[PDB]
RNA sequence: UUCUCCAGUGAGACGAAAACCAAUGCCUUCACUGGCAGUAACACCCAGCUUCCUGAACGCAUGUCAUGCAUGCCAGGUUUUGUUGGUU
């Protein structure tokens, strides 16, 4: 709803900073929960204003994630099912069976979309040092600088929607 | 754009939250039927 | 009458319902394999330049190559068939 802030610090003085916070555009404090403010600080919800409290504040000292969920940062960021994701690549300059097995691979190897390029390797490696390795400002494939990074996205989350999309397809009919 | 999107989303969310939804639980009625 | 690729509506660099056909998407398999669950557009480098009944946190879900720090929390009170072109 607003603005859940998370960082300082440890160590805070969280409490003192809400108060005197207060004060547009802020108005409702108080230093919670898991990391170490709420303040509400309206409207858009984590929000499109708190780019700011960036710099503003510290002082003190530090600082500053927001999020209005979910919201360890391991999900999102870190790890989740160790899903990559392989760009450029191109439809028609690539084979199905070229790009696969060249990166480990895969499965499960689905490139989009036509846009062209982030064709996700719904890998295993499981996905650690692989981008270390094939981001690299190189290794050149097939002629492109090759940048491969992180999801954040899949496996079985997918082969869950795709067992009940199956029922719906079959019951309609 | 930013705001043409948060339309797009909101739009086709309540497409979810109800015409999918709806016609979803039909649909699984056919299947016990 | 430029060279780099993979099978010609080819690309890259450089100088209000529904279905038949082709393309193309998405899902699924391994394979254009089977098929409409999903849903602004895009051939990278800029992924948006109150009656009646059902029901009750700053985190859950949608989404995460995201300054998506972005939306979502009430059922009643000639279009469709995924999409465009062709056909019925």
């Amino acid at each position: 709803n607003g603005v859940y802030v998370k960082n300082w610090g440890t160590g805070s003085v969280a409490d003192a900073t809400n108060v005197f916070s207060a004060a547009g555009k802020v108005v409702k404090v108080q230093l919670r929960r898991q990391r170490y403010a709420l303040v509400f600080f309206e409207n858009s919800a984590a929000v499109k204003k708190a780019i700011d409290l960036f710099n503003e504040k510290e002082v003190l000292g530090q600082t500053v994630l927001v999020v209005p969920a979910k919201a360890s940062p391991k999900p999102d960021a870190h790890e989740n099912s160790s899903c990559v994701f392989v760009s450029p690549i191109f439809r028609p300059s690539t084979t199905k069976a070229q790009v696969m097995e060249l990166f480990a691979g895969v499965k499960v190897q689905r490139l989009r979309m036509y846009r062209q390029n982030f064709a996700y390797a719904y890998l295993d490696s499981p996905a650690a040092a692989k981008k270390f390795v094939e981001e690299k400002n190189g290794t050149a494939f097939r002629g492109h600088t090759l940048r491969v990074a992180l999801s954040a996205r899949s496996l079985e989350k997918l082969r869950a929607r795709q067992e009940v999309a199956n029922v719906v397809i079959a019951a309609h009919r | 754009a930013s705001n043409r999107r948060a339309l797009r989303q909101r739009d086709h969310s309540k497409k979810h939250t109800r015409k999918v939804h709806a016609q979803r639980a039909e649909v699984a009625a056919f299947q016990k039927k």
